[PDB]
RNA sequence: GGCCAGCAUCAGUUUUGGUGGCAGGAUAAAUCCAUAGGAAUGUAGCUUGCCUCGGUAAGUAUUAUAGCCUGUG
RNA sequence: AGAACUGGCGAUGCGGGAUGAACCGAACGUAGAGUUAAGGUGCCGGAAUACACGCUCAUCAGACACCACAAAAGGUGUUAGUUCAUCUAGACAGCCGGACGGUGGCCAUGGAAGUCGGAAUCCGCUAAGGAGUGUGUAACAACUCACCGGCCGAAUGAACUA
RNA sequence: GCAGUCAAGCGUUCAUAGCGACAUUGCUUUUUGAUUCUUCGAUGUCGGCUCUUCCUAUCAUACCGAAGCAGAAUUCGGUAA
RNA sequence: UUUGCUCCACACAAUAUAGAUGGAUACGAAUAAGGCGUCCUUGUGGCGUCGCUGAACCAUAGCAGGCUAGCAACGGUGCACUUGGCGGAAAGGCCUUGGGUGCUUGCUGGCGAAUUGCAAUGUCAUUUUGCGUGGGGAUAAAUCAUUUGUAUACGACUUAGA
């Protein structure tokens, strides 16, 4: 059965404002800002409201009803990466061969360097995407902070890492090494 | 200053009161008021001033018009053409630009040879003044 | 149901679900207890450990307290005036605020009140409260109780309890020769802490019970007065 | 029935046909990538084969079985006098 | 086709030691009134060794509507034997009339139990006289309250082959 | 009507246009369809890529060079859809495909010529929503076809242009406009109404 | 082992280029160019020791004149 | 990538009409081995059941009433 | 008088339009009118909470300042 | 495979099934006009990219015969149904809490506390809570479910059929 | 394979009149890697030299997944011609 | 080369239709969105309006479009010039300056038309080549034969020779 009108509703917070003209979403708040192109997905949005928005999709299938949540979860994602902002922690653990990740300019971008992973002379380079600042913690030893406004690029940059250093040929019970993201959370706590 | 902007389509609604336009069938060209929504694609419309039976009818014959009166669900064809007085239906509909253009087309297809040469002779004495309109500011 | 659905996961365990007719053998007995009975007051015991329960439930005989659900004890009682059981009854399930419990009773109301004043027992800083105390998790290997009892009094967490501590509790923790270890002393929550869910969860996992129990009684129905006396020993 | 014994083809197929060159003078048909940010250089030259001799290389291969040690090598000897430039042709760059 | 409905009352052909036999009725949707008749006797047969040859056709006439510009919530009952054996079934249609609604039914039937009107068996249609006892959401989403939805993406019917402007799909 | 028809290849199903063009050319109509890249097919990109590479397995395997010639270029796989659809073995068919031009970009003299559209090959008039799509130069750059960026090129080149003429056809049009509007109350003009012109 | 194609071994190659290989090639193409410069110079210096136009318009306006006569053409008709 | 041999779908004459001896052989062992119900069903989702089943068990009498005199 | 044709009035066969008069049926069912009831996808009114400023939430009320259903005629 | 009958082909063109002994159509002189059969009407190809109701997306769909085979099943594809069950005494999903007492039941053995095992598998207190569903421990601890309960608020679950 | 068994289901009208998936049990040369180191009528002429291509049902080489996979090696499986 | 060849101004022979007969009449992008007009604070802005087809828009009157007289405007338009700019995707087209000469149905007059006999496309483009018509500009190569051997079965290839 075709539902005849099936809704979700993106509540925006006070500091927050959202431009949406042909499904491109623009999400401006007090931490940046973020876009996203929405073109893919026949959906319908609606301002009812200065604090709330209505996206809809009309005589809809099962599987078209599956993406107004989608959407939506997107656009809140947007709002709390530009208002909570996102904070991805990754710890890097070893056994005998002490991972050296440092930041470097290669040629103008801005990359972590993994060094000596299991003693492998091969520089692991992984770029950093743009949006995301990847700062070291001193009052933990060997962790790694990632922040951001986008979810997407902080967790895909995450596991980025969290991909390079991965033990090839070596029993994973046995050989632990690697980067791991340790927690998910938002830079801000409370707010 | 800042606040949200989301461009809304202003989509024509099937309603109960929305006025259509039955392209074809023994009703063409006639409005007619859809009275109650039978389904996704089929509803029940009444155009008792122009002359349209009640009848159920598919949405795509009819066509959706920009007008839209006040007309509770069900309304029996005399609650339909006082309500359809009342509003001024027709009125609305013969100053939008779309019946003018309907009527235009109308007109057109009228015009015996006479008057396609009346035409032909009058757009060449408003061509003469409006080129002389032109080039001058 | 169309496909594509989330597979219930069924599983083989001996207890089953109880169903209408338990609801309805509580609805009976808590008309009988007030046919019965005198005094019925209502007990919210909202977060109440079984053996707490246990002992205060048997720290009388000639008493029956009654739990369940406590929409059927609202409707026992009776919502309103037009579906109450007894006179001036609809004044207590008006009065049912969370987990209750019925205390019908003979004993006098001065002997219960007071010992719902004076009963109390220990139990975990449950979440959501103002917290009792500030514990912090010395650095080093943690032992079972957290440093409550010294290093040499207290045995070291279980290994298995590393996980749990580093991705439910979010310690930073370390496993340096199968002992669980924190480079630098953690602190759990302060005093005056309203707490979270995951510093309540810390607080029970090393046995932390400095906050107290007892039991917030409100209002009482007297059967044959025929009313209800809105004491409140919160 | 399949073939008893593999065995790999005998010449190279991409070197086909294997017709007489259209000209004496074998065509370039691929030049160095440009890269604009390097000054004007010319990315070939015309000289004539001239011959073959033989060449002692005082070889510095480090990592090698001969390294620090001199080997014996054939070389080719193209006589190159210099090339004059006589013209321009521009080249467009369209869908075809 | 496009159906009618038809009363059919027949009985067995009287006898000396049965005058005036049983007069039985049976209300039954067709294209036309032969179509109808032959039905009328395969139900008789069915329902009891009535045989076309010991029996008439006392009337045959055609049922209308009596409000047929008033939608309904119909609640149509069917059997049928199709693919593999025998089935009840129980389908809202929200419509404007008996004949309407009982070709709409053959249509659905047709479209996802690929069976044909000789495998189709009509128990009983009924309007539902009150909202709140229909039963299927996809009629029941149709009942709301200031029920309003757009037609999304128009697609306009072109009678040239070649058009000079982008088409659109607005309203 | 017109002598040639410029179709605009944009957002058009291959099939169907390539079907109303073939039924054009062998009524005698002469069809040129420029922006070969950006047309359009049904179904997702994969599966496009996967039927063009079924047609590449082809190839008369004793001598490749006289087995079926496999073009990559949007233009000739357009014209391979439509070679398929006449009878081109024939003299009538021969003739028939010779009333046809296909181009990628829109090269002169047809980017100063009208382009018009076919509503029933139209991929938004015809294609259900949410149907995956997939766009003939994505295709042909993936299977071989090499000038994908040469056409992205000239195409922005000659819309800078045509956005340049559209700006002064739209300043002209707002003259005449005005000059129209202002004579709209004449005594000529309120005749011109009463025949509905 | 590895292939030629290997996406490994040329991404080592890769990472390699931009050293010490992108460093000589670049520097011998300034020598080069150096050179070059010398070498015009050098000629310099013992030299001090001492439409398009009507052929092409003619000409294209007949081959165009040409194919529409003949109906060869591959942009007109 | 290699995309492998596709099946034809273009059947034979040979292959279809040896299907249809085969439909034939089928249909005629089927009878040889044929020559070797639980539900008045009032449906559970009709809304007016409880009105059909009082009316024809009020049409019970009938069958009992009037067969004797 | 030879060849090829056009139009008209006809005859045979046929194809496609315009229009008229009847007969039947539940002597169409309807729509429409009159009336008697009824209800909710409850209209006015009324009560009340909420106030972003007269709107808003749920009750009450069967035509009222909207209508609809059914029966009969 | 045998019997009995009847049709088709032989001797036979024509329309259709792209093609063709066995299929569908079809009363063979030469023509004209109309109408058709079987099959069709996107283009090849004469003929609606007709109207209408649904279903389907296939990383090699289907266009095809079907009491034909591979074919009985497998699928967190989609749709329509049937039966039964639960639900303002609060349904499904989530968090949160309880998840107890005899008791660490008996035997076993280095240890075995519901969870290496063998047999019992009961009682109490209950709103509910197994002499324990699993992770776990050397044993315990802890967590978990099944089972109740608090918050939320209205439909949901299961097996089958097409 | 034969002969059983059980029964998800089927038949249905009687679930015992019968069918019947999966699962399973008996039969096959002696429980302590000894023998069983052990041969038994192809009514068949195809097969090698050179040389090409295709198949994937992958032996190797490439990349993966699962294993008491410590390492080394190996085994099983996936994409892959 | 009786000056062959080419480019400019006319007169006709031969003319040629895979099929001229008012005009191929130029944004881009989206389609669950846009076009146009206007305003400012120049935005994913506000306001208005439009589609629902090109059934449009431009042209369109005259002997297949003649010969003349005026009025009103100073517009449109043709032709041969000329000014400047733009276009390289296959530009070979687009825009613009100025004068020159026509036309003007924007408006009103005067004369002609017949007999193609009641229809017969009733021929109205250019498409070019050319015997010629009178003004310009231009003044090479290739092959064979000889030769070479960087090549070669023969052709072919690569050289050299006033």
């Amino acid at each position: 059965m075709k539902y005849i009108q099936t809704e979700q509703q993106i509540e925006v917070p006070e500091g927050v404002t959202v431009s949406i003209k042909s499904r491109i979403v623009k999400v401006v708040g007090p931490r940046g800002t973020l876009t996203k192109n929405l073109k893919h997905i026949d959906v319908t949005f609606t301002k009812v409201n200065n604090q709330l928005i209505k996206v809809a999709v009309h005589n809809g299938g099962r599987k078209h009803v599956a993406a107004l949540r989608t959407v939506k979860s997107l656009v809140d994602n947007m709002i709390t990466g530009v208002t909570k902002g996102y904070k991805y922690k990754m710890r890097y653990v070893y056994a005998h061969f002490p991972i050296n990740v440092n930041i470097v300019e290669k040629d103008g971008a801005k990359f972590i360097e993994v060094r000596n992973f299991l003693g492998d002379k091969k520089i692991r380079n992984v770029p950093v995407r743009d949006g995301v600042t990847i700062e070291f913690s001193t009052n933990v030893k060997d962790e790694i902070v990632l922040s951001g406004n986008s979810v997407e690029d902080v967790s895909q940059n995450a596991a980025d890492l969290q991909q390079i250093c991965r033990v090839r040929n070596k029993d994973i019970r046995k050989f632990l090494d690697g980067i791991y993201v340790s927690h998910k959370g938002f830079i801000t706590e409370d707010l | 200053s800042t606040d949200s902007i989301v461009k809304a389509s202003n989509w024509r609604l099937v309603e109960v009161g929305r006025v259509v336009l039955i392209k074809k069938g023994q009703s063409a060209g006639k409005l007619a008021a859809i009275v109650e929504i039978i389904d996704q694609k089929k509803v029940l419309i009444d155009g008792p001033k122009a002359g349209v039976p009640r009848q159920a009818i598919n949405l795509g014959q009819v066509v959706l018009t920009p007008l839209t009166f006040a007309l509770p669900r069900g309304a029996r064809t005399a609650t339909v053409s006082k309500k359809w007085a009342a509003a001024a239906v027709c009125e609305k509909w013969a100053a939008s630009s779309w019946a003018k253009k309907i009527a235009q087309r109308e007109r057109r297809a009228a015009l015996t040879d006479f008057e396609r040469f009346q035409v032909m002779v009058l757009r060449k004495q408003k061509r003469y003044t409006v080129k002389k309109a032109l080039a001058k500011a | 149901m169309p496909r594509s659905k989330r597979s219930k996961l069924v599983t083989l365990a001996q207890t089953d679900k109880k169903g209408r007719e338990n609801k309805e053998r509580i609805f009976d007995e808590v008309r009988e207890a007030l046919d019965t009975y005198r005094y019925v007051w209502v007990l919210h015991l909202d977060d109440v450990r079984t053996p707490v329960l246990q002992e205060i439930r048997t720290s009388w005989a000639g008493s029956k307290l009654i739990m369940g659900k406590r929409k059927v004890l609202q409707k026992a009682l009776g919502e309103k005036r037009e579906e109450e059981y007894k006179e001036n009854l609809y004044q207590l399930s008006k009065l049912c605020s969370g987990v209750t419990g019925l205390l019908f009773t003979d004993e006098d109301v001065n002997t219960v009140k007071e010992y719902f004043k004076s009963y109390v027992r220990s139990d975990y800083s449950r979440p959501n409260t103002k917290a009792p105390l500030t514990f912090t998790i010395p650095e080093g290997i943690v032992y079972s109780r957290g440093g409550q009892i010294p290093a040499e009094e207290d045995v070291p967490m279980i290994h298995s309890l590393e996980p749990t501590m580093r991705n439910k509790f979010e310690i930073p923790t370390k496993i340096k020769a199968g002992k669980i270890t924190i480079d630098s002393p953690y602190l759990v929550c302060t005093e005056g802490e309203k707490l979270d869910v995951r510093q309540a969860l810390i607080l029970k996992q090393f046995g932390i019970a400095a906050s107290e129990f007892k039991v917030k009684v409100s209002a009482y129905y007297d059967n044959d007065s025929s009313t209800v006396e809105s004491t409140n020993i919160n | 029935s399949h073939r008893k014994y593999e065995a790999p083809r005998h010449g190279h197929l991409g070197f086909l046909p294997r017709k007489r060159a259209a000209s004496i003078r074998a065509r370039v048909k691929a030049f160095p990538k440009d890269d604009r940010s390097k000054p004007v250089a010319l990315t070939s030259f015309l000289g004539y084969k001239a011959g073959m001799t033989t060449i002692v290389r005082d070889l510095d291969r480090p990592g090698s079985k001969f390294h620090k040690r001199e080997v014996v090598e054939a070389v080719t000897v193209v006589d190159t006098p210099p090339v004059v430039v006589v013209g321009v042709v521009g080249y467009v760059e369209t869908p075809r | 086709a496009h159906f009618k409905e038809y009363q059919v009352i027949g009985r067995r052909l009287p006898t000396e030691s049965v005058p005036e036999p049983k007069l039985f009725r049976m209300r039954i949707f067709a294209s036309n009134e032969v179509i109808a008749k032959s039905r009328y006797w395969y139900f008789l047969q069915k329902l009891h060794k009535v045989k076309k040859a010991s029996g008439e056709i006392v009337s045959i006439n055609q049922i209308n509507e009596a409000h047929p510009t008033k939608v309904k919530n119909f609640g149509v009952w069917v059997r049928y034997d199709s693919r593999s054996g025998t089935h009840n079934m129980y389908k809202e249609i929200r419509d404007v009339s008996r004949v309407a609604a009982v070709e709409t039914l053959y249509q659905d039937m047709a479209a996802r139990h690929r069976a044909r009107f000789r495998s189709i068996h009509i128990l009983k249609v009924a309007e539902i006289e009150k909202t709140a006892d229909v039963k299927r959401q996809y009629v029941k989403q149709f009942l709301t309250k200031d029920l309003k939805f757009p037609l999304p993406h128009r697609v306009q019917k072109s009678t040239k082959t070649f058009s000079y402007k982008r088409p659109s799909t607005f309203y | 009507v017109e002598p040639v028809v410029v179709i605009d290849g944009k957002g058009h199903l291959v099939g169907r246009l390539a079907s109303v063009v073939a039924k054009q050319l062998l009524n005698g109509q002469k069809i040129v369809v420029v922006r070969a890249e950006e047309l359009n097919i049904s179904g997702e990109f994969f599966r496009n890529k996967l039927k063009y590479h079924d047609f590449l397995r082809k190839a008369t395997a004793f001598n490749k060079t006289r087995g079926p010639f496999h073009f990559r270029a949007p233009s000739r796989i357009f014209y391979k859809a439509l070679r398929g659809m006449v009878s081109h073995k024939t003299a009538r068919g021969k003739a028939a495909l010779e009333r046809l031009k296909v181009f990628e970009g829109i090269p002169p003299p047809y980017d100063k010529k009208k382009r018009v559209v076919v509503p029933q090959a139209l991929r938004v008039l015809r294609l259900k929503p949410g149907r995956k799509y997939t766009t003939l130069g994505k295709l042909s750059t993936s299977v071989g076809w090499k000038y994908e960026d040469v056409v992205a090129k000239l195409e922005a080149k000659r819309k800078v242009s045509s956005a340049e003429y559209y700006a002064k056809k739209r300043a002209f049009t707002k003259k005449v406009a005005s000059a129209n509007a202002t004579a709209a109350e004449s005594d000529v003009a309120k005749q011109l109404a009463a025949l509905g012109y | 082992a590895k292939s030629l194609r290997a996406s490994s071994h040329l991404n080592a190659k890769s990472v390699k280029r931009r050293g010490v290989f992108q460093k000589a090639v670049d520097a011998r193409e300034q020598r080069i160019s150096d050179k070059l410069k010398e070498d015009l110079l050098k000629q310099k210096l013992e030299d001090l020791k001492k439409w398009r136009d009507g052929r092409h318009h003619t000409y294209k306006k007949a081959k165009l004149m040409k194919q529409s006569k003949k109906k060869t053409s591959f942009t007109r008709f | 990538m290699r995309v492998r041999k596709r099946q034809s779908r273009r059947t034979s004459t040979k292959l279809k009409e040896g299907i249809k001896k085969k439909a034939s052989a089928h249909r005629k062992k089927e009878k040889k081995m044929a020559k070797k119900k639980k539900d008045p069903g009032i449906p559970s989702n009709f809304p007016y059941k409880a009105k059909i089943l009082e009316e024809i068990e009020a049409k019970k009498m009938k069958d009992l009433e009037e067969r004797e005199l």
